[PDB]
């Protein structure tokens, strides 16, 4: 930290540029000089105002301070699941609490993005989709098919807590009840909605109508695995106890708890342990389910104005042809195409709640930047490490749009 | 005949095999279009995991029989 300039001195720039400020303490960037008076943002969400407040309290805590040093992780991009399982489950929680140093073996936040897509792959029988259209994930009760899973839940929990610990977002959509369960809150019929819509519809109908003559249920529940139905008693001798309008309320209470928590009690326990090793139970509960969801997944909604406003240029001007076309091309794309462009440049499709001004780089806050490099014949390259895109100065729109759409496709 | 293999994503793939083919032959046909190592493959029929060395005749697997594929771990 250099002091002030001697009286009468002044700084100037060889080229036209705007100066912003990077706070490495809170990992944010702003247009306002901290040495200058800064008015509060007017017209801001009362729910984000408090979330803003809560996160500040949260992150600035004894257990949420990085231990000076560095935790090294080395994995192959084509086998990141098994490789990460070793690298992570080998190291102790305290070692994971020190600055992350991820490297990919073979070629030498995108690591978290790739890992999420693998941890929550239904093929592994750890997590499963809710129904078959909306792909929000919940825990697969049939995880027992692989005697190793209990460790993998502890591992998946570690990654989830680790991501939260280091400002890293996970690209996964948990069911509503799962966020409440992580806060150790109580789960009700309302939460059955997101978990299982079919069960919700049926259970809700029972409480609104008579069942004596229309239904012949018992205090049991049947879940089918591998084309084979297995039934379980809700209470001792449940499958032998008839369900009537007298004890229907008791049946509904029992079924919801089963279908949600009791059904995965063992797997969720292993998962909840791994998560707590990094994020202490007593300090997570400061957030509700909506606020916790943002702290894990972040925002997937890409805004063009926010994006454009907080972009740096290396060798370019915002008024340059190629840049003008770049934003025209970006504006025309949908939210999936834009998120695909992000994945390409930063390695993840998630965005901090505050916006692009707080976009995270490998060594801290790194604003989206477009560099003037590469020949017009070549495709655009990207340095994920710096949230930067090497953009050749194409002389026509169509070519740019084509080379751009290709590069983001090549990387998948 | 022709058999069906259901994945945990809700999708099912059609596979052509006679009731004398080995299980590892079925897995190699799965990798042939899904790119999944027969090593990581778990084939479940009627709630029972199958053995590579055995055939389809051992488990009296007829046509349109649905097998369930699951991935191993470590």
């Amino acid at each position: 930290q250099l002091g002030p300039l001697p009286s009468g001195w002044e700084m100037r720039l060889t080229n036209t540029a705007r100066v912003y400020f990077v706070d490495h303490n809170t990992k944010t960037t702003t247009w306002d000089d901290p040495r200058l008076p800064s008015s509060l943002d007017q017209n801001v969400p009362q729910y984000k105002r408090d979330f803003r407040r809560k996160v500040i309290y949260f992150r600035s805590q004894p257990a949420l301070r990085i231990l000076p040093g560095q935790c090294h992780i080395k994995v192959r991009r084509k086998n990141i699941f098994e490789d990460a399982y070793q690298e992570i489950m080998r190291q102790t929680p305290e070692d994971l609490k020190k600055r992350l140093m991820i490297k990919f073996d073979g070629e030498e936040r995108e690591f978290f993005f790739l890992l999420s897509h693998e941890m929550f792959n239904p093929f592994y029988c750890l997590f499963e989709y809710s129904a078959y259209d909306n792909y929000t994930i919940q825990i697969n009760p049939n995880s027992g098919i692989n005697p190793e899973h209990l460790n993998y839940f502890k591992f998946i929990g570690r990654v989830v807590g680790l991501g939260v610990f280091h400002r890293r977002f996970l690209d996964a959509f948990f069911v509503g009840a799962l966020y409440k369960m992580m806060l150790r809150k109580k789960v009700v019929l309302q939460d059955m909605e997101g978990v299982d819509a079919e069960v919700y519809n049926s259970l809700n109908w029972m409480l609104e109508n008579s069942i004596d003559g229309v239904l012949d249920l018992t205090f049991s529940a049947d879940d089918e695995r591998f084309g084979e139905v297995v039934t379980v008693d809700l209470k001792p001798d449940g499958r032998n106890i008839e369900v009537t309008d007298g004890n229907k309320k008791e049946y509904v209470e029992l079924y919801t708890q089963w279908r949600i928590v009791d059904r995965v009690q063992e797997q969720f326990k292993a998962f909840m342990d791994g998560f707590n090793e990094l994020i202490p139970e007593d300090l997570v509960t400061v957030f509700d389910e909506r606020e916790l969801e943002l702290l894990i997944g972040g925002i997937a909604e890409i805004d063009i104005e926010d994006w454009k406003k907080h972009t740096d240029y290396r060798g370019y001007q915002e008024s340059d042809e190629v840049i003008q076309w770049f934003w025209k091309c970006v504006s025309e794309w949908d939210n999936e195409q834009r998120a695909r462009l992000l994945q390409f440049t930063t390695g993840t499709s998630r965005i901090p709640v505050n916006g692009f001004k707080d976009l995270q780089g490998s060594d801290g806050p790194r604003r989206f930047t477009i560099e003037k490099a590469g020949e017009v014949q070549q495709l655009p390259k990207s340095h994920t490490c710096f949230n930067r895109v090497d953009l050749p100065q194409y002389v026509d729109y169509d070519s740019m749009k084509q080379k751009l759409t290709l590069a983001v496709e090549e990387t998948i | 005949m022709q058999i069906f293999v259901k994945t945990l994503t809700g999708k099912t793939i059609t596979l052509e095999v006679e009731s004398s083919d080995t299980i590892d032959n079925v897995k190699s046909k799965i990798q042939d279009k899904e790119g999944i190592p027969p090593d990581q493959q778990r084939l479940i029929f009627a709630g029972k995991q199958l053995e590579d060395g055995r055939t389809l005749s051992d488990y009296n697997i007829q046509k349109e029989s649905t097998l369930h594929l699951v991935l191993r771990l470590r």
